[PDB]
């Protein structure tokens, strides 16, 4: 269809619309995952190293 | 249960070191008592020579 510089508009939120989660939002919630893995594989590595 | 087995790694080496104490404590008391009756013997013998 004939094009609009609508196509320049859009471009400007979906990389702020990045900008801010890159941030803001996906390393919070990496620990907030990372933590509860951690914290189970420690839990059985250490009673391992209790039995042996 | 982490804990139950530090528990045990305690206990049962001071179980060791309590029973390897008291079995050599017991043998040095057997060497002591036969060495005793090495004296008893070697001066009763004694006798038996010289009333022959």
């Amino acid at each position: 269809m004939n094009l609009n510089a609508t196509i320049l508009g859009q471009a400007i939120a979906f990389v702020l619309f990045v900008l801010f989660c890159m941030k803001y939002v996906w390393p919070p919630l990496m620990a907030a995952i990372e933590k509860r893995q951690k914290e189970i594989a420690d839990g059985l590595a250490s009673a391992e190293r209790a039995h042996k | 249960d982490l804990d139950l087995a530090k528990a045990s790694a305690t206990d049962q080496l001071k179980k060791a070191k309590a029973e390897a104490q008291v079995i050599i404590e017991q043998a040095n008391k057997r060497r002591s008592q036969i060495l005793d009756e090495a004296k008893a013997e070697a001066e009763q013998e004694r006798t038996k020579i010289v009333a022959q």
